[PDB]
RNA sequence: GCGGGCAUCGUAUAAUGGCUAUUACCUCAGCCUUCCAAGCUGAUGAUGCGGGUUCGAUUCCCGCUGCCCGCUCCA
RNA sequence: CUCCUCCUAAAGAGUAACGGAGGAGCACGAAGGUUGGCUAAUCCUGGUCGGACAUCAGGAGGUUAGUGCAAUGGCAUAAGCCAGCUUGACUGCGAGCGUGACGGCGCGAGCAGGUGCGAAAGCAGGUCAUAGUGAUCCGGUGGUUCUGAAUGGAAGGGCCA
RNA sequence: UCCCGACUUACCAACCCGAUGCAAACUGCGAAUACCGGAGAAUGUUAUCACGGGAGACACACGGCGGGUGCUAACGUCCGU
RNA sequence: GCCUGGCGGCCGUAGCGCGGUGGUCCCACCUGACCCCAUGCCGAACUCAGAAGUGAAACGCCGUAGCGCCGAUGGUAGUGUGGGGUCUCCCCAUGCGAGAGUAGGGAACUGCCAGGCA
């Protein structure tokens, strides 16, 4: 019941981002990969996305799914959004504790430039 | 043994659907929710929904529980 | 006599008695005593007609009472004024619409039942007919 | 009702006080809070739960 | 320890054929064991449920958990929020070191232990038998204790029916009568 | 038209939340020729019945089984 | 006899009677704020004492629970439950409304000044909401260099609490 | 062997399952009307709002409809229209 | 073009049962936890390392109507306006018209990454 608990935590933080109308950087974490999307204020479809599942950011890495890999995506999703002109993004935990890989991914997007 | 009632609280819908409201206009006074705060609408401490923005009043059932929301559309 | 063992409220409003009944088919037995008039069946009347049916069939064959006295009728004492709160609950009625099956019966022949449902109908304040079960 | 009225007096030397209630028989600890003093426009410690 | 590694050799080739399983993730695994002391003597006295936690932090390795009461009842004069039981739960390789002491040490030393129960399973494949003696575990000893309070041990495993559970732990030489 | 206990054999405790506490009656025992008077040593209570709220009711909230003072008038 | 909740009340609001039922005259420095988690009642089975029920473990069940206090509207994004840190139970205001014959009462985004919570972003002007209350006068107590009956003070008054 | 309880009793009887009703303080449903808003045309001596001058009135009655109370009594009583 | 994953639209014709089924592509358990971290006890959970194993559980997809759920048509109830009959309560004209239940439907439908033959 790992996913049923996690979407219960997110679905209060997913709101106050629909009622605010904020661009959501959403992070999905999993044992061996790490995902991130940038989604428009509407709930419709994403603007930019980045992960380790692309083979660009596959063998640029020692291992997929650790904190140095999450900082690889952290530069990747941020540098690919600024070229589209998207900042003032809001980070969505999506039920994960902002502590480990997902802290390492939001930290490496704040360096690369995403206004939170 | 009986004989007591209270003053009537004048609850219910104050601005119905399609009505154009200013911001801050009270749209429904209620005790519980029975009406949830959609777009451009605050809930308030006694759950009095109110227009956060100018526009028209819009009721719609939406959600995984068929709950009645109230949006405001300019 | 019949009465609810408990209720959530001691007194009811008077209400009205508009409409037609919902339980109109002989559901359990073979022969029925359907109500064709409209009024109130006090629990004294339902019991008096329950004995008059049972005594006529000589304790033979099953007997259903399809109605229940669940309405508390109040009545103010004598020499008391109007007002001073609602009066005290003195008996219990069943509201009866046209079409209500009051009693049902099987296990007896029909001519013993039409005899026994004629003895019960003289105990009730409501005009009544004898109906038998229908497929559909 | 059976809660007395106390008088939260500021630490900033100004005479600005808040007033509030307190279960005196339950809680005998002097209630102290960091509240706002409009005379000095800083958050300061209010004390003296009467 | 090696009782944990008894699982990787001495059960798998042996319980692959007791039910003709599909996969090695099908072999009934042992998930947790919980060490309950239900102490209904902790309302009038308070200096003994800590004594029930004194040994439970020596019987098993860890600082024990005091449980609350979950519901105010009158048949036992407790409200809710009261210390009523004190359980410990054991996982990892430091549950099979404990479980080695329930095959090497414990079941020798139980009084009139002419048998080991087998109908004690709940029905889903979980064995929960308790011991009446807190003198039988040798971490604590003879010139120490005032009561003989004892405990429960619920074995939890990932079986489906209880004869998978009956034949899921006896393979670790847990005997039966 | 207020409601006070509906408490042990019997009478009085415990009526804003455990265990049930006095006094007689009593069953036994000793004094005495036998009774007394005694002096010792004990016995028992779904706490009228049953409903709620309660974690739990002698305890509250109604019922409601009788009762002791009530007041049922102005013409 | 004032207040709150339900029904009467006729699917907006309101609506009487010595109509039908209940409650209030508080509580809380946490039971408030926030942030991070969490999810019940009952039942079955297993069974150290342990019994219908203490605790533990599983299964069922899906809120029948819980909401400091009546009843109703709510409540899983929990408004329920647990800890971390805290004082926003802030000061000045307030577009705009709702509600009263009025006195009044209520809701309020936003702005200003400061503050708390996030190891980031992301809220808070008391509590799930609705009862928990008393106009004025007359005083009391602090504050205020507003008045200060010739002037300088003061007394008294005002204003603020 | 009071522990057995095998022998079974027109049975007290749950919870569940099926069928049958009733509710004002029941609602997994749900009208007609009424009410709010919007847009249209025709009609109506601005009927509508505001501000001001002067009022009276605040004992209502019955009749229809929806009801409370009463006895589905009252030329009864108390509301809504 | 099927397959998986995130985010949604939608809110039971979408749910549940029952049956079959999928692997390093993805996802899941899983290996280990020494430290970041953390359990009123447990690396269970959270979290961090890294892929030996398995698709058992979970999770998708495909079956099956067993259960929900959806559900006309006609009729009935009720009712606005108008006019009638009389304890109550109905009936006519006209307008609106259910609920329940039948027939039947129904095993949802849909906007980004990645995977593998195209």
């Amino acid at each position: 019941d790992k996913k049923s608990a996690r979407i219960r935590r997110a679905t209060r933080a997913r709101r106050k981002l629909q009622e605010l109308g904020a661009t959501r950087l959403v992070v999905h974490r999993t044992p061996r990969h790490i995902y991130a999307q940038v989604i428009a204020p509407n709930g419709s479809e994403v603007l930019v996305a980045a992960s380790t599942v692309e083979k660009a950011i596959a063998e640029q890495l020692k291992y997929t799914g650790n904190k140095d890999a999450a900082a690889a995506v952290g530069k990747a999703v941020a540098e690919r959004a600024l070229e589209k002109g998207i900042k003032d993004v809001s980070f969505d935990r999506s039920g994960f504790q902002y502590h480990g890989r997902v802290q390492a991914l939001a930290d490496a997007a704040r360096e690369a430039g995403l206004q939170f | 043994r009986n004989g007591r009632d209270s003053e009537a609280k004048r609850l219910g819908v104050k601005r119905f659907g399609g009505e154009s409201v200013l911001a801050g206009s009270i749209i429904v006074r209620q005790r519980g929710t029975k009406f949830h705060a959609g777009a451009n609408v605050g809930c308030g401490r006694d759950h009095t929904l109110f227009a956060k923005a100018d526009g028209k009043v819009k009721f719609e059932v939406k959600g995984p529980k068929n709950r009645k929301f109230i949006s405001i559309e300019a | 006599m019949l009465q609810p063992k408990r209720t959530k409220f001691r007194k009811m409003h008077k209400g009205r008695n508009r409409g037609l009944a919902q339980g109109t088919d002989v559901s359990f037995g073979s022969f029925g005593l359907k109500a064709v008039g409209r009024g109130r069946l006090t629990a004294r009347q339902i019991e008096a007609a329950r004995r008059a049916m049972t005594r006529a069939v000589k304790r033979q064959g099953k007997i259903w009472i399809r109605v229940f006295p669940d309405k508390p009728i109040t009545e103010k004492p004598l020499a008391v004024r109007m007002g001073k709160g609602k009066g005290n609950v003195e008996y219990w009625v069943a509201l009866i619409q046209p079409g209500k099956v009051l009693y049902e019966m099987d296990g007896v022949p029909e001519e013993l039942a039409r005899e026994a449902f004629k003895l019960a109908a003289a105990k009730l304040p409501i005009k009544t007919t004898f109906v038998t079960k229908t497929v559909m | 009702g059976i809660r007395e009225k106390i008088k939260l007096v500021s630490s900033a030397g100004t005479g600005h006080f808040y007033t509030t209630t307190k279960n005196k028989r339950t809680k005998p600890e002097k209630l102290e809070l960091k509240k706002f003093d409009p005379v000095v426009r800083q958050h300061v410690i209010y004390k003296e739960a009467k | 320890a090696k009782l944990h590694d008894y699982y990787k050799d001495e059960v798998v080739k042996k319980l692959m054929t007791e039910f003709n399983y599909n996969s090695v993730m099908q072999v009934p695994r042992v998930e947790k064991i919980t060490l309950n002391m239900g102490v209904g003597e902790a309302i009038a006295d308070k200096k003994l449920l800590d004594n029930a936690a004194a040994d439970l932090a020596a019987i098993s390795g860890q600082k024990p958990l005091i449980t609350k009461a979950r519901k105010s009842v009158a048949g036992f004069k407790i409200r809710q929020g009261y210390p009523i039981g004190c359980k410990v739960t054991l996982r990892g390789e430091r549950m099979w070191e404990f479980f080695e002491r329930l095959i090497t040490i414990a079941v020798p030393r139980i009084r009139d232990f002419r048998g080991l129960s087998a109908k004690s399973f709940d029905g889903r494949g979980n064995y929960s038998m308790g011991v009446r003696e807190q003198i039988i575990f040798p971490e604590i000893d003879y010139d120490k204790v005032d009561r003989v309070r004892g405990l429960d041990i619920t074995i939890t495993t990932t079986a489906k029916s209880d004869e998978e559970g009956r034949a899921l732990l006896a393979a670790f030489d847990f005997p039966f009568r």
